[PDB]
């Protein structure tokens, strides 16, 4: 049993957080008390590396939910599967942290970080082989990104020796609370450079293109970006939570060449609104899984090489099609495969699909175009902190420019090695 | 933290002793101008006197 410790932090971490638990349950037949009522064994074979077993038949999800502020954690009780959720497992803070990775990774969550330990101890020890940590958050608020860092680096010291993986929401000006989210992304990025295994890069720039521009949505809400992050989510779990023999370390030495360049770029096809009766064709999934319209992360990858690409395809369909398209698909972008890494694009097929798609298929793409994004956010940072503008916030807290300055650098450390990489030719 | 305990500490140190500083100086300032009205009045009391006592001796011809 090789189990996964699932936290969420903060109002995109929960909100997103629970989206998961919410598809994820139905898709193991698990309803909002905890209560299993489904058709297939499939289903519980690995259910335990996201749910533990509770006497009277019930499953309780692996999950810790963490917030400085009440609000957003009342609502997901509130939620539909709110109950489900073991209730000692809500830890929560009363004064907020204000969009300020100050208040999250130095004063107020430093006040509650030893209690959200207490809890990820509590679910660690109750695990027969445990597999790694999983954690929701948003890098431009304050608590999701300032105190979720902060709690990576505990776990870190804690369980050295234990995966630790992120699903990481990155800001953007079209879809944005405050001005200040390029200084929390950027320092929440340098900490996940040096403490997560794997980041899922989930942009919200990207988001927000695709349900504007294709999916034709005019005026996108967070429920619209949630919708496509949810998909995503499932899939990428999809290999975790059904047979098929690679746990989150083993996935990690396929996937990163580089220690550092563990940051993703998500894909998922068929893009859908809320609220699909022609099933797509197995080149259909393939083409627009690769195509830039697709990508989750507002990069183009026609503008860098793929050092590594994971696909899951999900629903039954032939694997000789999925080999061939694959193989197919390799061949006209075959000069964005770096050639120093043979054989470096692999595939699953899952024959239990998501809810309400017959065909679909999720990508993981470790491109070095990933480094769009960082110099987005570097931009942005840039801009502001050339005028030392909006800095009052965090020196109020204790911070000064100097670690400010670090951050900056970290970032642009870690473009330039994207772009050693990008050029490397055999 | 430490460095916002200081802080904020420092600032709450400064105000108060800020504002010590200013009414002390204030009350010394005003007290001083009251005292100076009324020395200047008192000695308008003298110079009364003095008329008084010179009409004394011009009484004594
Ligand atoms: C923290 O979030 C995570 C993010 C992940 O990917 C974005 C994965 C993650 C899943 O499936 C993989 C697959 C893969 C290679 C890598 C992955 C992978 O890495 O190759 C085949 C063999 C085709 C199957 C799927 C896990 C996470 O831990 C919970
Ligand atoms: N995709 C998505 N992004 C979010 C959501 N909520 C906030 N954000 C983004 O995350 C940043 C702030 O994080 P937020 O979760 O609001 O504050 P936190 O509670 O301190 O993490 C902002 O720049 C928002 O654009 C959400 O529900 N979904
Ligand atoms: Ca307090
Ligand atoms: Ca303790
Ligand atoms: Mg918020």
């Amino acid at each position: 049993m090789r189990e996964i410790v699932h936290i969420q932090a903060g109002q995109c971490g929960n909100q997103i957080g629970a989206k998961f638990w919410e598809v994820i349950s139905d898709e193991h037949g698990i309803d909002p008390t905890g209560s299993y009522h489904g058709d297939s064994d499939l289903q519980l074979e690995r259910i335990n590396v996201y749910y533990n077993e509770a006497a009277g038949n019930k499953y309780v999800p692996r999950a810790i939910l963490v917030d400085l502020e009440p609000g957003t954690m009342d609502s997901v009780r509130s939620g539909p599967f709110g109950q489900i959720f073991r209730p000692d497992n809500f830890v929560f803070g009363q004064s907020g942290a204000g969009n300020n990775w100050a208040k999250g990774h130095y004063t107020e969550g430093a006040e509650l970080v030893d209690s959200v330990l207490d809890v990820v101890r509590k679910e660690s020890e109750s695990c027969d082989c445990l597999q790694g940590f999983q954690l929701t958050h948003s890098l431009g608020g304050g608590t999701g990104s300032g105190m979720g860092t902060l709690l990576i680096s505990k776990i870190r010291e804690e369980y050295p020796d234990r995966i630790m993986n992120t699903f990481s929401v990155v800001p953007s000006p079209k879809v944005s609370d405050t001005v200040v989210e390029p200084y929390n992304a950027t320092l929440s990025v340098h900490q996940l450079v040096e403490n997560t295994d794997e980041t899922y890069c989930i942009d919200n720039e990207a988001l927000y293109d695709i349900c504007f521009r294709t999916l034709k949505l005019t005026t996108p809400t967070y429920g619209d970006l949630n919708h496509l992050v949810s998909a995503t989510m499932s899939g990428v779990t999809t290999c975790l939570r059904f047979p098929g023999n690679a746990d989150l370390r083993k996935l990690a030495v396929n996937m990163v060449p580089f220690p550092r360049l563990h940051f993703f770029m998500p894909g998922f096809a068929p893009l859908t609104s809320r609220g699909q009766y022609r099933a797509l064709t197995v080149p259909e999934l393939t083409q627009q899984m690769f195509d830039a319209k697709n990508m989750m992360a507002a990069c183009d990858p026609r503008h860098g090489r793929y050092l590594t690409v994971a696909a899951v395809f999900r629903g039954r369909m032939s694997m000789k099609e999925v080999d061939e398209q694959m193989l197919n698909v390799q061949n006209k972008n075959s000069s964005y495969f770096v050639e120093w890494i043979p054989n470096n694009v692999k595939t699953a097929v899952c024959d239990i699909p998501p809810r309400g798609l017959k065909m679909s298929a999720t990508f993981i793409g470790n491109s070095t175009a990933i480094q769009e994004l960082f110099k987005r956010i570097s931009e942005q940072f840039t801009a502001m902190f050339r005028r030392k503008a909006f800095l009052h916030w965090y020196t109020g807290e204790g911070m000064d420019e100097m670690e400010f300055t670090e951050a900056e650098s970290n970032m642009n450390d870690l473009v330039s090695e994207y772009q050693q990489y990008q050029d490397a030719t055999a | 933290i430490q460095k916002a305990i200081e802080e904020n500490n420092n600032f709450i140190k400064m105000a108060k002793e800020k504002l010590a500083q200013k009414m002390e100086s204030n009350k010394e300032n005003r007290e001083a101008h009251l005292a100076a009205m009324l020395e200047r009045l008192q000695e308008k009391d003298k110079h009364a006197e003095e008329v008084r006592k010179n009409k004394e001796l011009k009484e004594e011809a």
